[PDB]
């Protein structure tokens, strides 16, 4: 149907499914989780708390078994889905924690991106610092590699960067971006990256043992910035297909990879759409907006 | 076996001329003979010229008693007229318009059978053309595994 | 009917070929990054 | 309305429940005491499972020169010949019928084993470029 | 019969028609990469 949510008390910033599709995250402002069935009435059931600053990343395990969120208040937390309650507090961070990313599939860690100038690696066990690569700058958007051996982060320089877990040295940077990078998404190929601008435009990648050296292939018109400045995301279909993305205009962008057309420029919003979540299943979308709620299409 | 027509707008000379060269490398009664000699012998039988002509003052009075018919024959036909020629008329065009409603179900039926045809062929290959690109794509990128090997190896 | 119906009875033969090729491809570009990170990484320690 | 065993369009009417097809009373008697079932999908029949229609009495019209030597003379000579010319041609398609049925088995014999053939070689050329 | 051997032998031809076409340019590409 339309299948609007609603009952935060701010914005809604990071939305996504259960990696089996079976319980839905929600969380913005609110320095809470909402939590809720995705399928029967859009049904609303548990909340995590805690978090002081507003939760900027919700990532899940690629089960779903357990939740890791960067919240701006200086520190990333590990949670049990099982319970909602923390099962570490990943502090150390020097300043506003964007970003957070736990390694699917391989060993336990996460790759964190701050507001402080490092790329900083964690494990879920010690409560210790494994690395740290300071460039310059606060790190915006942070995805692994597949094989969780380079680490990729977007910052301010535009210039996509990736480091090498073992040689610890900028591994991969990219450049033809117009303007800040704001959201990464490795796709489900495992293979090639996604990612997002306000400058208009959102580029991809594909990091391979081999890839051209210059490896910006498709390319995608319409996303907006403003003087919010906002946080933007993006993502991959489950198959890789349609291109998923937010904005501040009030529109909902969904593209293809393939004839790179406009698929649906949707509207029903209020709000500027700050998470866009595909289900790991369905042709679900679950829409999360600067309006203080939700839009789940069906497509 | 295998032949989609609907997909390939497009040879004839070439496919006819190796198939030419693999097919070079391939009851009633008495009546059936008596119909088969008054057939292939071409005649008519010998007619009833009899009651015409004029024994012969038999057949003269035959004339009289047969043209009596025929008048008798055209009151039974004048008693109608144009009436039962409009009877059968208005009759015939009501059996003829029967058969035309069924060629109207035959060009029905085959057009929409058509019609499945033409999406079922643009969906199959569509997919087809897909596997030929990415047949393609793994093939050249595969050359390129194979100079990167060369590259990687030669160090 | 019949005709698109002897097309139709071996119309999964038509795509179901490519799509054997199509994954023999995928299944050997699995046999070309299976390698090409065996040859990427091969460098790294030469060159050090 | 028609026959389906003499093609001849019945004054008298009659269609069994053992074959519903609309067949001339004679032929129909004929064939069912031949062999006694239908002829066309041959259901078994007796020839008092069916039952006859009763008909609109349909007439053609007695033309101006009707009599003894119109009916005589000249008419049964155009039926006759046109019975002996229409079953002459008739077996004349049949045995082109037979020549062309032989013609399309050569025709299939060709597509078979051409595409047998080619069907492989283009593989067998693609087996070469991925080596 | 005739109808259904005559779709058969001229879709037939176009098989060769199209693997022809695939073989043609196959072993070219054969000989020149």
């Amino acid at each position: 149907p339309i299948m609007l949510l609603s009952g935060h008390e701010g914005e809604v910033y990071c939305c996504k499914f259960h990696p089996n599709g079976s319980t839905l995250a929600s969380a913005g402002f609110d320095r809470l989780i909402l939590l809720w069935n995705v399928y029967g009435d859009c049904d609303n059931y548990a909340t995590l708390k805690g978090h002081s600053g507003a939760v900027m990343e919700l990532h899940y395990n690629t089960d779903g078994s357990m939740l890791f969120s960067a919240s701006t208040d200086k520190t990333v937390a590990v949670w049990d889905s099982e319970t909602g309650e923390r099962v570490k507090r990943l502090k150390g961070h020097t300043s506003f924690v964007n970003s957070c990313y736990p390694a699917r599939r391989g060993p336990q860690l996460v790759c964190t991106g701050s507001d402080d100038g490092t790329v900083k690696l964690w494990d879920i066990r010690k409560k210790a610092a494994i690395q740290t690569f300071q460039n310059t700058y606060q790190v915006l958007a942070v995805t692994f590699n597949d094989t969780s051996d380079q680490i990729i982060s977007g910052g301010i320089d535009n210039d996509i960067k990736v480091w090498d877990l073992r040689q610890n040295k900028l591994t991969y940077t990219m450049r033809g971006h117009a303007d800040s990078v704001t959201g990464l998404s490795l796709s489900s190929e495992g293979s090639y990256l996604l990612s997002n601008a306000m400058d208009n435009t959102v580029r991809v990648w594909d990091v391979r043992p081999f890839a051209p050296k210059e490896r910006c292939v498709k390319i995608f018109q319409g996303n907006v910035h403003n003087f919010e400045k906002n946080l933007l995301r993006c993502s991959w279909s489950p198959d890789g297909s349609k291109i998923a993305a937010g904005s501040a205009d009030r529109f909902v962008y969904v593209w293809d990879t393939t004839s790179r057309r406009i698929l649906y420029k949707l509207p029903g919003h209020a709000g500027s759409i700050n998470e866009v979540a595909f289900h790991p299943d369905e042709p679900i979308i679950i829409s999360a907006s600067s309006d203080k709620r939700l839009y789940m299409g069906e497509i | 076996v295998d032949a989609l027509p609907y997909f390939d707008q497009g040879v004839r000379e070439a496919a006819a001329a190796l198939v030419e060269e693999e097919t070079r490398r391939y009851t009633d009664i008495m009546r059936n003979e008596f119909e088969r000699l008054a057939a292939r012998q071409p005649i008519e039988l010998l007619s009833m010229k009899r009651y015409e002509l004029p024994e012969c003052v038999n057949n003269s009075m035959a004339q009289l008693e047969h043209q009596a018919v025929r008048i008798e024959n055209l009151e039974l036909m004048s008693q109608h007229g144009c009436n039962a020629w409009k009877v059968y008329n208005e009759n015939l065009v009501h059996m003829i318009e029967h058969a035309q409603k069924e060629l109207q179900k035959l060009r029905k039926h085959i057009q929409d059978l058509n019609w499945q045809r033409k999406n079922m062929q643009l969906t199959a290959g569509s997919k087809l053309r897909e596997m030929e690109s990415n047949w393609v794509s793994l093939v050249s990128k595969n050359y390129e595994i194979e100079r990167t090997i060369v590259q990687l190896e030669n160090e | 009917e019949e005709l698109k119906k002897h097309e139709d009875s071996a119309i999964p033969r038509r795509l179901e070929c490519l799509k054997e090729d199509v994954q023999r491809q995928q299944e050997r570009e699995k046999e070309l990054q299976h390698r090409y990170a065996d040859l990427l990484l091969e460098k790294e320690t030469l060159k050090s | 309305l028609i026959c389906s065993i003499s093609n001849e369009v019945p004054e008298h009417p009659c269609v069994s429940p053992v074959s519903n097809h609309v067949y001339e009373r004679r032929l129909i008697e004929k064939y069912i005491a031949e062999n006694g079932t239908d002829p066309i999908n041959n259901q078994p029949l007796s020839e008092e499972q069916l039952i006859d229609i009763k008909v609109a009495h349909p007439i053609r019209p007695k033309p101006p020169s009707a009599t003894s030597i119109p009916a005589i003379l000249k008419a049964l000579q155009d039926e006759w010949d046109a019975v002996m010319l229409h079953s002459f041609t008739l077996r004349q398609q049949l045995q082109t019928t037979r020549q062309e049925l032989s013609h399309a088995l050569y025709q299939h014999d060709a597509a078979c084993r051409v595409i047998a053939r080619l069907t492989k070689e283009v593989t067998a050329a693609r087996e070469a470029l991925a080596t | 019969e005739l109808s259904h051997a005559l779709y058969q032998h001229d879709a037939a031809c176009r098989v060769i028609a199209r693997l022809t076409k695939e073989v043609t340019a196959a072993r070219e590409a054969l000989a020149t990469l």
